[PDB]
């Protein structure tokens, strides 16, 4: 009469690793690493991203004319921008504190584009002359739509005094610019006054900008440059502009009406009319696993990222 | 193994045993076949299940990358940013792999320990009332019904009972 | 346990034993009661004490936060600062918890291993000169004085002595 | 005759965790995590902190008149400052490189406030006219005490040339300012000269500052602004100031006479006439434990910080 | 040890054994001397060799310092740079030391486990056909040639053979 | 007849540590920690480093006259510079974005020193007058060799217009400077024109520099200062300079012809005519070990760095 003590076994081929032994075949294993993605960009819990296509963030916020698609943007779950967008600044120049702005952006889900200085309020100055071949719209010359390139009116440029008070409850993103001509002739031909400035003040901002008249390379066919500058105008604060030339005035600004979880994704991956709880620059993830290896930069509720190629937990015993 | 029993004194596993993890095999006039243990398998299920949750949970406070941009005159801080994010990515990749390597070894030795523990709850109740082949099998100095095996399973093997024909079998 | 002895072949613990960690119990005409082991308990005291110091000492090169301020145009580097300090706080919180989880398991199995080791320093000296109940108790094929037990404690159990009445008890 | 092998047991309820099992009751445990604090701010080994109360570091070093309590400060073990101190700059403006300064501060235990340019040395300029309602002292108008707001003397502002050589063995913290008026009238009414500057030189410093005359929001009832600037004047170096207006001159500077372990704590927790070897923004710690969970930012000899809620080391065996 | 055998039931080591790691000693009319085991030593060689490579390999994704300079108005970020590099240096110094401390303990207990496993592949084949001194030695109830020991080494000890003079020796 | 089961033992004294026990003597151990170095600076795989000796990186790239040894430098494997090089700027001043430059440097193995503006091309200006006692060469006065300090020619300084187009395939490092005099007399004595500027433009650079005439400490016997500025001139871009005084013009620039693994080592350790695969500021490493403890900052193929004093792996069993 014969009784034995023994253990389970099966026809399984799933392998684990240990410190002493690799590929120890086991009875029961649990893979805990997500290795795959749907290869599309998707809605994040029902909210569509903003796909900037061929436009950069600057091109968007200044309103480069090739970016008309983005004149009015709905609320987004996250932002997607190419590595090298073709439409940025039609007119060459610098965008001051650009990265700090994108950082701000990344904590923002929606803007309302509001008008802060009316294009009809410039009686003593020309407000539509005012365009460049560097920024074309359908063959004809144009300019960034959110700002107004003021020009002299009949051989004179009186001192602009303009202010705007923030009567809203939300912060405002205000943008403006300075034109740097190539020589002093174009300086007089544009603004009459040879020596000029732009002062900009708020309760925390105190800036004076002076044009830099100099000879540079043509970029986009221009040797002149335009530098853009921004601030966050708080509720009940006012912004005051004073200039006697070279002023690229605001027309519109952006009201910050929704804040929360966002990011600016770098990707070329097509939007694919899907919906996900976790998104990566390479594609979306639908998994119950706690680890993945697709990309470090994700948004949503995601598995934790690792660089591993395989990651399996032995649950059963050594197979035979 | 580390406890000598799996892939040791008990050479292989029983395909016919799909009743559980660690079981017995009874072989008496009435019938052959297998039967698993419950207070042995289940206790191993909890321990392995709890361990898995523990590993995962211990891992959800891990570092999460964030994108930050920099201009061409911020090369030092951008490089600092890159090295500090890979730095943490490498730490957590190290931690997860290493906790998997180490628990795998323990999970395997846990099983082995639980089989050897089983072989010794039966043996230390059978005394000199049975043969010990040493292959993970036991032969009797007496007769055993199908529900007699159930005494040595349940843990309630009656010693002040079968001693007569055991001692006299010699 | 993992070595089958604590919460295994030795069901529970002895409240009356507060003399040490791993002890014996003698029960002869002269008197009942408990007595602990010293070369067993003490050796466990060192090992556990050393481990504690090791854990703590291994932990004093851990990351220490520092406050740094930033203006409203340093939002990227301030965020970098925040993530790198939490980053290290999380790493060290992970390390300390995990080294506590893992050593706890080992400390418990160390104890278990040391009890089972004890049960086997007595058994492998008693041979066929005594009964093995299998509950962590031993009955004799001979008579044992109070200072006879002290022979099996001290490690000096005299085999070329008691063999006569042991063999003839059968 | 019966001898048994067994183990210790007791009436204990202390629990530990392990990888497989949580709350394993044990025979002997050692808690290694400090969870409590005395809830007061304390002396650090016999040295009292500097409790700035309602003043900020700037308010202190410039000598905002509401901060007279801090005109002379003894050596401190650490500094405590509120989240939003009410007395900072009575007169609105910017404090240049403020955070870099606080960083310097944090490695400093004591200053000696010394006089570097004597208030009596301005014969050709008015040195007490010189005050604003923005910085009141007992109803009447005043100014930051460490600096001197120079004004024109009888319709003239000759060019200031002033220098100071550091005859001490310690480094000096030197502070000075520039006034930015609202319009050019106040500019002439204050300093006579319409176009002005401040040059500041040392062996490493070379600065020119120009006033920014512009229209801003009233802050503290003022639209003018004052920007403050600092340097570390090394031993045997000299500092040279040249200005023809808008100069907010130094009167006093701070000699760095003690360096070592300090910090700037953010807290609202009352000072409590106690003494400790380890201090946290929430309160002090008196413990022999190697870990605590009170706050990451501490000073003194402290346990290492963790985020754990419980942390207990099993020393004994499983209980029954 | 942890498995009771090294520095336990087998008091010391054999200097005369330089044939391998875990061996036997035969002592019959023909000749004394030692002989090691191969399927025991070699299996321990692989396991220890693989472990070493594993530790090192697991360690080559570790943080590498980089020099970055800063001006006197970058004191906050320079300090951030210093703390983040020491931060990672401390983490990896912690990881390497701790993985060495922990594997050392395991490597030692692995050996111990493999000796005790050896003592039990011989014992569980010798049954009642031999004496068990309990010091890591075995005496016979029968006669054994030099190539008879080679049967218990090879694993092929013939039981349906020597049973006659063993049973009758009592 | 007697057969025993036992284990190996030996006369070894090598010790390991474990969690419970320190100094457990063992049968077989493997030390995995490299603790020693040859104490020399060496070639890195056959390529000699650049040992700057008593010169700093700035002194090199501007061509301080005491650094003639480095007028032409072969390709280097890495750079070595002292803690406090005596030859930096002979003439006192600032080197703008110095650290960002060194960062760039550190990814560079070789420059070609090319001429971008010919010293013979200044017909309307004096190009050799042009030197200072602050930068002596063999007793007589000199200047940084890579740049040209322009001076007025016969009581006149006409407006410089000069440009240079990058006809190469490699990026260029272009350097130039501005002179800040002490008083307006020296300003007129040097450059005739009292109010001056330097504009510098590229396709991304747009700079205007104005001299700061002020009184400073003598440094190297001078109170005037010279600030140096640089850019990376891309292939097919041009750089345009316009100035009416105070211009320290480029003569030569550096072509970036080899990029790859380099570093800037701080060390005083003599070069020792050896060759190594792994180099540290303290000396070279020749080892098969995977860890060392010599220094964190290395270059080449190296063991990973730790702070440990000992690190030994137990391979054998406990000794007796
Ligand atoms: C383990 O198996 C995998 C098969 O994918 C192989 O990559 C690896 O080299 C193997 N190693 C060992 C030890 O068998
Ligand atoms: C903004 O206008 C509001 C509304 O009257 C007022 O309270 C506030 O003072 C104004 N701010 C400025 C900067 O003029
Ligand atoms: C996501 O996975 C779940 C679970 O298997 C499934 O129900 C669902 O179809 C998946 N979604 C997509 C887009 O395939
Ligand atoms: C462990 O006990 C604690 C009681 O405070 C409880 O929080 C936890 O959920 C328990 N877990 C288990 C496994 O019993
Ligand atoms: C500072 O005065 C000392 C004392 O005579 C002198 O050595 C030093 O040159 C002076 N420094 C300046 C900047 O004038
Ligand atoms: C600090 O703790 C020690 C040790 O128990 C004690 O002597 C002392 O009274 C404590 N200090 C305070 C302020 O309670
Ligand atoms: C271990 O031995 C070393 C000898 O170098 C010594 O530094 C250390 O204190 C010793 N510790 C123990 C536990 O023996
Ligand atoms: C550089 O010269 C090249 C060669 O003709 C030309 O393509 C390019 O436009 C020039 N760039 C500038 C800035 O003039
Ligand atoms: C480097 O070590 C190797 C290996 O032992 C040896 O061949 C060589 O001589 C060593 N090089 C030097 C410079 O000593």
């Amino acid at each position: 009469d014969h009784i034995c003590i023994g253990y389970h076994a099966n026809n399984s081929t799933e392998q684990v690793d240990t410190i002493m032994e690799k590929n120890v075949t086991v009875t029961h294993a649990q893979d805990i690493l997500e290795k795959t993605h749907n290869g599309k960009l998707c809605d994040l819990n029902g909210v569509k991203p903003l796909i900037l296509k061929d436009c950069s963030v600057a091109g968007w916020l200044l309103g480069n004319p090739m970016c008309d698609e983005f004149i009015n943007v709905p609320e987004w779950s996250y932002i997607v921008e190419k590595a090298n967008p073709a439409n940025d600044l039609c007119y060459p120049g610098n965008f001051n504190d650009y990265e700090e702005l994108k950082h701000l952006l990344s904590r923002i889900n929606h803007f309302e584009k509001i008008q802060i200085i009316p294009k009809d309020s410039w009686s003593d100055h020309e407000a539509s002359l005012g365009v460049s071949s560097a920024c074309p719209y359908q063959g004809n010359s144009s300019f960034f739509r959110n700002v107004v390139w003021l020009i002299k009116k009949g051989n004179a440029y009186p001192t602009i005094k303009k202010s705007y008070n923030n009567t809203n409850q939300e912060d405002l993103l205000v943008l403006w610019g300075i034109h740097h001509p190539n020589d002093e002739a174009e300086q007089t031909r544009l603004y009459q006054n040879p020596t000029t400035y732009i002062s900009i003040g708020t309760s925390t901002l105190n800036q004076r900008l002076v044009p830099k008249i100099a000879t540079r390379s043509k970029v986009n066919g221009q040797s002149g440059r335009i530098d853009f500058f921004w601030t966050i105008l708080k509720p009940n604060d006012a912004i005051n502009f004073e200039s006697n030339g070279n002023f690229i005035a605001p027309e519109y600004a952006y009201k910050i009406v929704k804040k929360g979880d966002s990011t600016i994704m770098k990707s070329e991956v097509e939007y694919g009319n899907c919906n996900t709880r976790c998104q990566t620059p390479m594609g979306a993830i639908n998994s119950s696993m706690p680890f993945h290896n697709i990309h470090p930069l994700t948004i949503g509720e995601c598995p934790k990222y690792v660089k591993s190629n395989k990651l399996v937990l032995a649950t059963g015993l050594r197979n035979s | 193994g580390l406890f000598g029993a799996i892939a040791g004194f008990i050479e292989g596993g029983w395909q016919g045993m799909v009743d559980g993890w660690y079981g017995y095999h009874h072989s008496n006039e009435q019938g052959s076949g297998y039967a698993a243990d419950k207070e042995s398998t289940q206790k191993a299920i909890d321990g392995v299940t709890n361990k898995v949750n523990s590993i995962i949970d211990k891992m959800n406070t891990q570092f999460e990358a964030v994108g930050r941009e920099f201009n061409n005159l911020e090369r030092r801080i951008e490089n600092l940013n890159k090295k500090m994010e890979d730095g943490f990515l490498d730490v957590w990749t190290y931690n997860a792999e290493l906790l998997v390597l180490m628990e795998n070894e323990r999970t395997l030795d846990f099983h082995d320990s639980n089989v050897k523990n089983l072989y010794d709850k039966v043996r230390l109740q059978l005394r000199d009332n049975a043969k010990e082949l040493g292959n993970g099998c036991f032969e009797f100095y007496h007769k055993c019904d199908n529900e007699c095996m159930e005494s040595v399973r349940n843990g309630t093997y009656d010693y002040p009972q079968y001693s007569e024909e055991a001692r006299l079998k010699r």
